[PDB]
């Protein structure tokens, strides 16, 4: 019957701190600066995810400042924080208590795969377009989060419910101020970050998003590759070189690289022959050489194959209604608001 | 690699 209690800060709410309790803790994962527990609120009920991340002594911690301002269904929710000593002797640490989400896309996409069996293509439909979701609302701030892949996109399996999470590597991108390359992690990485690459753009997360849906169509990363080098391989082989055009927009200093001379391979032959074209159609505007070509999170969201969606009597295949997918705020619509007439159905 | 130690579909 173990009770612990601390003051914290409510990740939203006012800045004033309160008395916060919480009981049953367990381990349930380890990040870079110690595990990451589990534990129950005592006030509510609730399960919430406790986990330490290093304070830095001279600026304020930047993934701290993202959660306090984000507020939105498909994201993982920030419900306090406060600080604690940890495993480094003399080291104080940032205690980020989250809402408890059990399952991931990746468990549910490996389950399938590890079956033999394809993933469903109303699951595909709808992790796919809760994670676009997410990114319009957060690049709508500037923020890109890259570090998209599966296992940081949080699943309830039985409402089907999607939440983004991880924002250990999030940053306000500014046009002209340079950024890390080695940011983003294998598989998912945009070739301008496998080039190293200091001044790109949240269509970094689109293309890791579009290597996401491959995964899920395809049973298995389209990218692999433990080196740079074999990562560029498998790309070169799907979309074909690219032209010194398409390098000049990724990263200029690569133009006169000599790169392997492959034809692209035609996309109706990455997949298997059964899947739906429309999904094929969107992983072709995701999945370009040049940023600036793919689709933004809200035009990938408007995209006919989320069509089905839209339906106003599509319901998941065990029974349940689908969860929320039409409730835009005007800042998450804030990239182009006129989208909202696909966005939002009648029936909504 | 996965984020949690356990899973459902384990
Ligand atoms: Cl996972």
């Amino acid at each position: 019957s173990k009770v612990t209690t601390v003051v914290a800060t409510p990740g939203q709410g006012p800045d004033r701190p309160q008395e916060v309790s919480y009981t049953d803790t367990k381990v349930i994962g380890n990040g870079s600066f110690g595990v990451v527990y589990q534990a129950k609120l005592c006030d509510s009920g609730e399960l919430v995810a406790i986990k330490k991340v290093l304070q830095d002594k001279r600026f304020k911690n930047r993934e701290l400042q993202i959660m306090r301002k984000l507020d939105h269904c498909n994201i993982v929710r920030l419900r306090y924080f406060f600080y604690s000593s940890g495993e480094k002797k003399d080291e104080v640490y940032l205690n980020l208590v989250l809402d408890y989400v059990p399952e991931t896309v990746y468990r549910v996409a490996r389950h399938y795969s590890r079956a033999k069996q394809t993933l469903p293509v109303i699951y595909v439909k709808l992790y796919m377009y809760q994670l676009f979701r997410s990114l319009a609302y957060i690049h709508s701030f500037g923020i890109c989060h890259r570090d998209i892949k599966p296992q940081n996109l949080l699943l309830d399996p039985d409402t089907a419910v999607l939440k983004l999470c991880d924002f250990g590597s999030a940053k306000q991108l500014v046009r002209g101020e340079p950024n890390v390359s080695y940011i983003c992690s294998r598989y998912y990485r945009a070739p301008e970050l496998i080039f190293g690459a200091t001044d790109y753009t949240s269509s970094i997360d689109v293309w890791s998003a579009g290597c996401v849906l491959a995964e899920l169509l395809l049973g298995q990363p389209i990218f692999p590759g433990d080196s740079g080098v074999d990562q560029l391989v498998e790309i070169i082989k799907v979309l074909g070189t690219p032209t010194r055009e398409q390098i000049r927009e990724m990263n200029p200093n690569y133009t006169e690289f000599k790169f392997p001379q492959i034809k692209a391979h035609p996309w109706t032959k990455v997949f298997r022959p059964r899947t739906p074209p429309e999904a094929i159609a969107l992983c072709s505007r995701l999945l370009e050489y040049t940023p600036t070509a793919r689709l933004t999170p809200l035009e990938a969201c408007a995209h006919s194959f989320f069509d089905e969606l839209r339906d106003p009597n599509v319901k998941l295949p065990n029974g349940r209604d689908t969860p929320a997918l039409f409730n835009f705020t005007t800042q998450e619509l804030s990239s182009n608001p006129p989208l909202a007439t696909i966005l939002i159905p009648p029936h909504a | 690699s996965f984020r949690f130690l356990y899973s459902r579909f384990c």
